[PDB]
């Protein structure tokens, strides 16, 4: 939305009331831990491929 | 090969896995369904000082 | 005449059991919402075979009894023949032409086995004749039915044309298969419950992607 602050060199704007806002912030920390095997993934139950 | 309980359709012969690998078979003499599992897992963890 | 296919003609592409997956496979399928030729029986013209035939039939007393296949069909080369004489099913590949028997008051291969809708898919792949079928108690109805394989034969002869056989004392539909990619939904019991034709509209292309 277009706004225009009414600026002049003798006028100020002071709040007379307030509000208390509780906002939410979501942050990732860790991810899934995985582990791999060579022979079970690549060949798998194969002696000559191992 | 292990005894299984999968509900194969009468025209179906093999069952396929997520990796499109053969997971279940049908024995051509006795029409039963057998699951295929790996031999043995090799990765064990060793906790030592 | 012509009529809409209405998402029919989906068969089982192989003998593989899959449970609760979405599988994208490319094979000879009937395209969705396509034109199929409608013939009415109160005529059996000679029609080509192309890459495969989806043959649907709406009947109540099994007027259509079988089909004849071949390239020339004039007792010159091998001509396949499927005949159901209401007791058993006879498969022949002999050259001899037989007239249709009214039901009022040399070859080396031979095999002996509106309320109804019978759907069949015939295709000849690497010299093997494959017949898939599905019979259901009922333009084609707009429902999804999976065609299970029944007949596999090592025939070998090329087939370029075909013709149906009527029990001359009901209607049928003929469509042609095309190489298409289909996304099939296998449920918990290995039954194809729904399918998506990947080259129909951009929404189904997005679904297949
Ligand atoms: C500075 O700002 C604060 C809050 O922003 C003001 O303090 C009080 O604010 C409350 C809430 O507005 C006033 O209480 C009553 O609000 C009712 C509306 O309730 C709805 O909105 C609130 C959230 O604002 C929801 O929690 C609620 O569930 C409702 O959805 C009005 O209907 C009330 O009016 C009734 O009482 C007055 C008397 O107070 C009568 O004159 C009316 O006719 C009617 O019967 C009421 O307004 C509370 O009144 C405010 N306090 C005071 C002292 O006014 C401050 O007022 C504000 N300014 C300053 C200088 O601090
Ligand atoms: C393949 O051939 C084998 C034969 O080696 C067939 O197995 C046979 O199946 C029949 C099924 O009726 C068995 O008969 C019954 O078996 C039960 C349980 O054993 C018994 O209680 C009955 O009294 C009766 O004998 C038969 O025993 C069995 N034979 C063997 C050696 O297992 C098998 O069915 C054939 N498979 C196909 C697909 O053709
Ligand atoms: C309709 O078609 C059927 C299918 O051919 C005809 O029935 C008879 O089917 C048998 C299938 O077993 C054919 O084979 C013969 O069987 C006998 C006994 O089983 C056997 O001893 C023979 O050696 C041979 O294998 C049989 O040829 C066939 N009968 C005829 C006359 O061809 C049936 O006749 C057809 N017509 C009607 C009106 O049902
Ligand atoms: C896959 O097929 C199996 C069949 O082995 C389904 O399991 C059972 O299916 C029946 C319906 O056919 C469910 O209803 C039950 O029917 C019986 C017989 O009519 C009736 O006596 C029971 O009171 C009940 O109504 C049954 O709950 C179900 N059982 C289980 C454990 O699932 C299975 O539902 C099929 N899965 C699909 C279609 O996803
Ligand atoms: C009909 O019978 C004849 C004779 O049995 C078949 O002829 C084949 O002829 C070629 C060359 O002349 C031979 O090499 C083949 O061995 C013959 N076939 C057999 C089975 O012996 C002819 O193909 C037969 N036609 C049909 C449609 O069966
Ligand atoms: C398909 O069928 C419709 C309706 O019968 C017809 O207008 C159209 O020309 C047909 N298209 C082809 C390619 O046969
Ligand atoms: C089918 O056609 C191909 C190419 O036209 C030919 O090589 C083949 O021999 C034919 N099949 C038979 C059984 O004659």
């Amino acid at each position: 939305a277009e706004n225009s602050v009414a600026y002049s060199n003798n006028s100020i704007a002071i709040p007379t009331n307030f509000t208390i806002s509780v906002t939410t912030e979501i942050l990732p920390v860790s991810m899934t831990k995985t582990s791999v095997d060579c022979t079970m993934y690549i060949c798998g139950d194969s002696t000559e491929c191992s | 090969l292990t005894e299984s309980n999968k509900k194969f359709l009468p025209f179906q012969q093999f069952g396929r896995d997520i990796a499109d690998t053969t997971d279940a078979v049908r024995d051509p003499q006795t029409l039963e369904i057998l699951d295929i599992t790996p031999c043995s897992f090799g990765g064990v963890s060793v906790i030592t000082p | 005449a012509y009529t809409n296919s209405f998402t029919r003609g989906v068969y089982y592409p192989d003998k593989v059991f899959r449970s609760s997956v979405l599988h994208s496979t490319q094979d000879l399928f009937l395209p969705f919402f396509s034109n199929v030729t409608w013939f009415h029986v109160i005529d059996n013209p000679v029609l080509p075979f192309n890459d495969g035939v989806y043959f649907a039939s709406i009947e109540k007393s099994n007027i259509i009894r079988g089909w004849i296949f071949g390239t020339t069909l004039d007792s010159k080369t091998q001509s396949l023949l499927i005949v159901n004489n209401a007791t058993n099913v006879v498969i022949k590949v002999c050259e001899f032409q037989f007239c249709n028997d009214p039901f009022l008051d040399n070859c080396t291969f031979e095999y002996v086995s509106f309320k109804n809708l019978r759907e069949f898919v015939f295709k000849n792949i690497d010299g093997y004749f494959k017949i898939y079928s599905k019979h259901t108690p009922i333009d084609l109805p707009q429902g999804f039915s999976a065609l299970e394989p029944l007949v596999d034969l090592p025939i070998g002869i090329n087939i370029t044309r075909f013709q149906t056989l009527l029990a001359l004392h009901a209607a049928y539909y003929v469509g042609y298969l095309q190489p298409r990619t289909f996304l099939l939904k296998y449920n918990e019991n290995g039954t194809i419950t729904d399918a998506v034709d990947c080259a129909l509209d951009p929404l189904s292309e997005t679904k297949c992607t």
